[PDB]
């Protein structure tokens, strides 16, 4: 009856056939899985590439799954994502760093992108608020050729977070990836700007932690689960099944996640 | 037939210079408004560069 949207970015066959065997073992057969490439609620994205309709990919640090390291840790890494177009069109965050260079008009890019950081904004001062932190770190890569793109980000985000109220302190990419992954307790929140080089560093945040599943805010309003690796995309799948108002089924999949990550199916 | 015709003929050169030197005119005017128009069109370096930045090189 129910359907749970399964999307594919960049995600090996054996990540996703090991996802579809978790759910169908524990959901039953109660839900269908069908596959996809965009959903805006009960989805599950796989894969380290970001999928198409996400504006905001934030992540945190779970209490249940927090690795015995990094037991106690509370950081919570929102990464700002842009509007995806088709793989051969030029992405909004190349374009508009390029045409600039080239002279052509970037008025609806800015817009849109101007509106991508702005709801971006909106979600990291929520959970600053939420967590009662006073400022928050953004992250620019400090590139030359990302002069144009991060110049916009920081403008659209610090305004936006100086009318809520909250501090900005502006960094690198080097400085806060170190930072975080070594003495992580020492930021409350931290926004990203959209790079490929700011994915790599969610994604290994969300990895070293533990294992873990990303949240994804949609353009259509809601939350995708998201993971790249057994234990994330179980943990993923985990959190999906309590999402559609099922308890015990999501508490057996975090835990055979805790106990065996590479082989959750046969775990449980 | 005498006083006419013989102011017309009287005419004659002056009015035949001034409309040669009209036609010059004309034909400098002519030559006054060409110009080898250079159009400027978008570097392909650019271009390269947007296919490594989609390339995520």
């Amino acid at each position: 009856s129910k359907q749970l949207t399964f999307i594919s970015a960049g995600a090996t066959a054996a990540v996703l056939q090991s996802a579809s065997a978790i759910v169908s073992k524990v959901a039953g057969g109660r839900v269908q899985t069908k596959t996809a490439k965009e959903a805006g609620r009960h989805a599950v994205v796989v894969g380290p590439e970001t999928p198409i309709g996400v504006h905001t990919a934030v992540t945190e640090v779970p209490k249940s799954a927090q690795d015995p390291l990094f037991s106690g840790v509370s950081t919570v890494v929102v990464r700002a994502v842009l509007p995806r177009a088709a793989p051969d069109s030029v992405q909004l965050r190349d374009a508009l760093d390029v045409y600039a260079s080239a002279g052509i008009d970037t008025k609806e890019e800015v817009r849109s992108a101007t509106e991508a950081f702005k709801k971006s904004a909106e979600v990291a001062v929520g959970k600053a608020k939420a967590k009662g932190v006073k400022r928050i770190v953004l992250v620019v890569k400090q590139a030359s050729k990302h002069n144009c793109i991060n110049e916009l980000f920081k403008k659209i985000s610090t305004e936006t977070i100086e009318s809520a109220g909250l501090t900005t302190e502006v960094v690198g990419t080097a400085a806060v990836a170190n930072q975080l992954i070594v003495n992580p307790e020492s930021l409350g929140v931290v926004l990203l700007n959209d790079v490929a080089a700011t994915e790599q560093i969610e994604l290994a945040f969300a990895g070293v932690v533990g294992g873990v599943s990303r949240v994804y805010h949609t353009v259509e309003g809601g939350k995708i689960s998201a993971g790249h690796s057994f234990k994330s995309v179980a943990l993923a799948v985990a959190q999906e099944l309590r999402e559609l108002g099922l308890s015990s089924e999501a508490d057996k999949v975090e835990a055979a996640a805790s106990k065996n990550p590479r082989a959750v199916v046969s775990a449980l | 037939d005498i006083m006419v015709p013989s102011f017309v003929y009287n005419k004659l050169p002056v009015i035949h210079f001034l409309q040669e030197k009209r036609a010059e005119q004309k034909l400098r005017r002519v030559l006054d408004e060409t110009y080898t128009e250079w159009t400027e069109e978008l570097d392909q370096a650019h271009v390269t560069d947007a296919i490594t930045r989609s390339l995520n090189i």
